[PDB]
């Protein structure tokens, strides 16, 4: 939305987002009218590369760098609207179903999603007094664990004879659907970010 | 060093809500 | 009777088979106790910040008076922080020194001139320099306050 | 509402039940604690 | 300009005078762990022995916070609104100090520090740095463990300075927990999803809310829940009785485990930054007098650690700020006074003359100030740059015959 | 000039609370224009997050200003949870603070903290300058439905 | 709304009409009344 | 088609500050070519194993 | 000196109270 000559930025935007919220409705139920950061194309002041040239670490180990620790090591400094990450790859649990295993354990793809949507959140239980003190009940259940994938249950027989995700998908870490690539000198592909000035600073 | 002692025990002065054992039928 | 599993008899089960169902407290996140003999229940007005706070509290003062005919018998309001209360000492504590130095100062220019009118001409001049000096706060937008009456 | 203790203690030793966080708190604040963590 | 320095080094500092308002404001600082069941009973036992002065009209005890997002207080902290008779009540020679002094004096249980503020003074003590005690000391860090410790040692150097009367630091890791480490193997084997455990621990075990009834304008909380007695303890918990979806009769310590442990129990996050707050009484000395002392126990007897910063913030950061935009403010005054008698009389060193007359008049200041037993601080300031401003206009007056 | 954000979380523990709600909102509220200070809050299911603004700050901008960040921020928070905005005022703002008592027995807490949310609390909202009327203690009326395990 | 008792009250007693002094989660019930005597 | 064919994120696990995507898929091999996809494995609600 | 002095009139407005150790069955 490019608004005309001499008008208040911060108008501008305040006004955006006043008339995204009637429009909010019109909108699909899952979709989210996201409103973009203060700067443009412009404001793509410094742009840098991160690289070990030892083997050490690899483009997911950098990405990841920077989506966690560069990111916010960075956004914290005033005029700095965003710190965008550039090329590299994203960590990814893929969950690999063979759908041989599928049929032969009697599992369909939709009791596997529902199961896996249930295997990976905390949850609190209020608390309790003990000495005169406050016992907060924290329910362990979070996914970060290989095995914990591996072990994420799908069905048990009145045996107690379980059967796991592991029966019908190997859990590898693999690279995420990549959007932006980034090569260096032409002689390698790594991750890299740069900062964004708020427009006007 | 003050000897200023004070009642420990919970207090409801603030008026309270009372109702009576009574012996009836339910 | 939340029903929970019927039977093809027409049996049901309801929720009163399976629980008691109690009116009780919630879990507490405030507690307000009163002069060391009992908890009771309060409220808190809060005043926009900056908006006149001794402007608020006399609409709030006469509000209740208005609702203690609605209030059920037995309901007492017993205040626990009033800061009109304090604005009204700070204002004629203020005003009280804004007066004496007018006097204490028109005495002291009143002998070292030693002329009735003389003495008044100064005498007149501090209730117009006042004035002046209040118009312009209202412009400007300076509530009395003895910071600004201080000076 | 009854706990067993293995060791630690021997009967006749009086033990405070009502207050025992606050009294805790000061003898944490003493370093009452740690003089105690410090002599076994 | 020599005998004036005596009284200035007799003099101590603070950022404004205490102001007294009617009433005034109790806060106790205590070990994180406290519970609402005696944290309410510490409350009241508190409010019986401020009411107990003949001094105080009213008490209005609140742990916990209010129904506001402007009231974000624990139930481990109390804020007690204390109002006291009409100043024509008090006993023969009460001031208030000497009322203070009683209620500090009288209201103390052991494991608790005592705070007393006036209302306002407090409510914008915290709006501006945090603290809500007047000398405040912030340890700011990125390991929790780390900053903790440094806490425990400025704290106890704090109380073995001459003026401070209740000095203490807000752990960061002081809470307890009762941890439900569920096993999706265990689970498993009944054929229940961590979900289908943890519901248990929410609504069984705690007191979830699950719905809400709808009365006219009004609404009202539904809960699910086991009787207390099934979540008395721990022990109880392991023996929490569970239904299997496949109708198996079960305890809870045969799908986890459950342990005690010490964690968090809030994160101070000031710029992003953790950080720890340690709240310190001092009211017989004068303020800046006091800082300054803990300024050298804390450096002395204290050895950082690496990510380990410490700061002085509270009342003293404020008047750290006023005290160097004021030493840039004299040389202006003293730009602005000289240019003004620069055009009157045209003269060079003539208005070198008046202009050089002012540092008499600020010596019988501080005398005044002595004598009149004042600290030192911004209300005094202005008294000075406004005096200054009188002296020349003297100054020129009395050059004009 | 202050900006309250309170969000809740439902018995998720407080280190979950900050690396989830609190961290990503203050790293988020530090870069906004005009920004001091934003200090933060971790309880055991809230997050209470300050935000002050420098002297002189249009205390009506600082505000839509929080708001429209509060936007492209509210995805990044999970699910549930809901960015509230806080009320016009500060801690400063507590004017008037009052008690109800009943000492004929007739009324009790639970009573009376219902007297207070259902009508004190609106026959007083409805009076300019006057952001909010919180109330404080007493006991609210909960429909407790007590499971029998057995 | 009315509960019958076996034993433990005598006919006229008064009794507080309130399990609205205990907070629910979590004043260990026991504990909680032991703060009513001494 | 989503899931299966698709790399369709079905979740995200939670590790401190940092995110995670998770995802359910075939192996590339049950995908590679529209003749593929027409011998798509599925397993009915009915438990017939059809394509 | 291993152990914490605390004023009895402080203590006694805390309202502490002391139970025996006594062995037995549990």
């Amino acid at each position: 939305v490019i608004f005309e000559d001499g008008t208040d930025p911060y108008w501008a935007r305040s006004r955006v987002l006043e008339y995204l919220n009637q429009v909010q409705g019109k909108l699909p139920a899952g979709v989210s009218a996201e409103l973009g950061p203060d700067a443009t194309g412009v404001g793509w002041i410094y742009e840098y590369a991160l690289v070990d040239r030892s083997g050490k670490h690899d483009l997911a180990d950098l990405r990841s760098l920077q989506d966690w620790f560069l990111k916010y090591e960075l956004k914290t400094i005033p005029d700095v609207a965003e710190v965008a990450s550039v090329g590299g790859v994203v960590k990814e649990y893929q969950v690999v179903i063979d759908p041989q295993r599928l049929a032969q354990y009697g599992i369909s793809l939709a009791e596997v999603k529902s199961a896996l949507d249930a295997s990976n959140q905390e949850a609190g239980g209020s608390s309790i007094e003990l000495a005169e003190a406050e016992y907060m009940v924290r329910a362990s259940g979070y996914l970060q664990t290989l095995d914990d994938f591996n072990h994420i249950v799908l069905k048990a027989s009145e045996n107690g004879v379980p059967v796991y995700l592991r029966d019908v998908a190997k859990v590898q870490i693999g690279p995420e659907m990549r959007r932006g690539i980034a090569e260096l000198n032409g002689e390698g592909e790594v991750a890299g970010g740069v900062v964004i000035l708020r427009s006007g600073k | 060093a003050s000897g200023v002692r004070i009642d420990p025990t919970q207090t409801q002065n603030l008026g309270v809500k009372t109702a009576t054992v009574t012996r009836g039928p339910l | 009777h939340i029903v929970l599993k019927a039977s093809e008899n027409g049996v049901p089960v309801y929720l009163r088979d399976v629980a008691k169902v109690q009116i009780g407290p919630e879990m507490r996140r405030g507690i307000a106790e009163l002069n060391g003999e009992g908890e009771v229940a309060g409220g808190v007005v809060i005043l926009r910040s900056g908006k006149n706070a001794r402007e608020v509290i006399a609409a709030v003062k006469d509000k209740l008076e208005t609702l203690k005919s609605s209030l059920p018998e037995g309901v007492e309001i017993v205040t626990t922080y009033d800061r009109s209360q304090l604005i009204d000492r700070a204002i004629d504590n203020l005003s009280g020194k804004l007066l004496e130095e007018f006097i204490v100062v028109a005495v002291v220019c009143a002998l070292f001139l030693w002329h009735v009118r003389s003495a008044l001409v100064a005498i007149i001049s501090l209730p117009l320099g006042l004035c002046i000096a209040f118009i312009v706060m209202h412009f400007q937008g300076l509530n009395a306050n003895i910071m600004s009456l201080g000076g | 509402g009854v706990t067993a203790l293995r060791s630690g203690l021997a009967e006749g030793e009086k033990v405070v039940s009502s207050g025992l966080f606050l009294i805790d708190s000061e003898a944490n604040i003493s370093g009452a604690l740690e003089r105690m963590r410090s002599e076994s | 300009v020599l005998t004036v320095l005596w009284p200035l080094n007799k003099v101590g500092g603070e950022f404004l005078p205490q102001i007294n308002e009617g009433d005034l404001l109790y806060m106790p600082s205590t070990l994180p762990g406290i519970s609402a069941a005696e944290a309410a009973s510490m409350l009241q036992k508190t409010d019986k022995l401020i009411m107990s002065v003949p001094e105080v009209a009213r008490v209005f005890g609140k742990t916990g916070k209010a129904e506001t997002a402007t009231d974000s207080a624990p139930l481990e902290m109390v804020e007690t609104t204390i109002q006291l008779k009409p100043q024509e009540q008090w006993r023969p020679g009460m001031t208030m100090d000497k009322i203070i002094e009683e209620l500090d004096n009288t209201v103390r249980l052991p494991g608790l520090a005592n705070l007393w503020v006036p209302p306002i003074r407090n409510a914008i003590d915290m709006l501006s740095t945090g603290i809500k005690s007047p000398i405040g000391i912030k340890v700011s860090g990125t390991v929790l463990a780390d900053i903790d410790a440094m806490a425990e040692q400025i704290e106890e150097v704090a109380r073995t300075v001459p003026g401070v009367a209740s000095a203490l630091a807000e752990r960061l890791e002081g809470g307890r927990y009762i941890n439900v480490e569920i096993n999706r193997e265990k689970a498993a084997r009944y054929g229940m999803t961590v979900a289908d455990v943890q519901l248990f621990v929410t609504s069984a075990v705690g007191g979830a809310m699950v719905g809400e009834t709808v009365e006219g304008i009004a609404r009202y909380p539904i809960n699910l829940r086991y009787p207390q007695s099934w979540r008395d303890s721990p022990q109880a918990l392991r023996q929490l009785p569970i239904l299997t979806p496949m109708k198996q009769q079960i305890t809870l310590a045969d799908v986890a485990d459950i342990k005690v442990s010490t964690g968090p129990s809030m994160l101070k996050t000031e710029n992003a930054r953790p950080t720890s707050w340690i709240y310190i009484d001092a009211r017989d000395r004068d303020m800046v007098s006091v800082v300054h002392d803990l300024q050298k126990a804390i450096a002395e007897k204290v050895q950082l650690k690496p990510g380990t910063s410490v700061a002085f913030s509270g009342q003293f950061e404020l008047l750290e700020r006023a005290n160097h935009k004021l030493k840039l403010m004299v040389p202006m005054t003293l730009m602005i006074i000289f240019v003004l008698l620069y055009l009157a009389f045209r003269r060079v060193g003539e208005a070198l003359l008046i202009i050089s007359s002012v540092p008499f008049a600020l010596v019988g200041g501080i005398w005044l100030l002595w004598w009149m037993g004042f600290h030192l601080s911004v209300a005094t300031g202005t008294g000075f740059i406004a005096l200054a401003g009188v002296a020349a206009e003297f100054g020129v007056v009395m050059l004009m015959y | 000039v202050q900006v309250i954000i309170k969000t809740s979380y439902p018995g998720q523990a407080p280190q979950i609370v900050e690396n989830q709600v609190t961290y990503p909102l203050t790293t988020t509220m530090l870069s906004v224009p005009g920004a001091k200070t934003v200090r933060g809050f971790s309880q055991f299911g809230d997050s209470y997050v300050y935000v002050i603004f420098e002297d002189g700050t249009d205390p009506y901008w600082a505000r839509s200003r929080v708001l429209e960040y509060l936007n492209q921020v509210q995805g990044k928070l999970p699910a549930g949870v809901s960015a509230e905005l806080g009320p016009d005022a500060t801690g400063v703002g507590w004017i008037y603070e009052y008690a109800l008592v009943d000492r004929s027995g007739k009324h009790d807490l639970a009573d009376l903290r219902s007297l207070q949310d259902w009508f004190l609390k609106y026959e007083l909202k409805t009076i300019p300058d006057v952001a909010e009327v919180a109330s404080v203690g007493g006991v609210v009326k909960e429909y407790q439905v007590v499971i029998d395990p057995q």
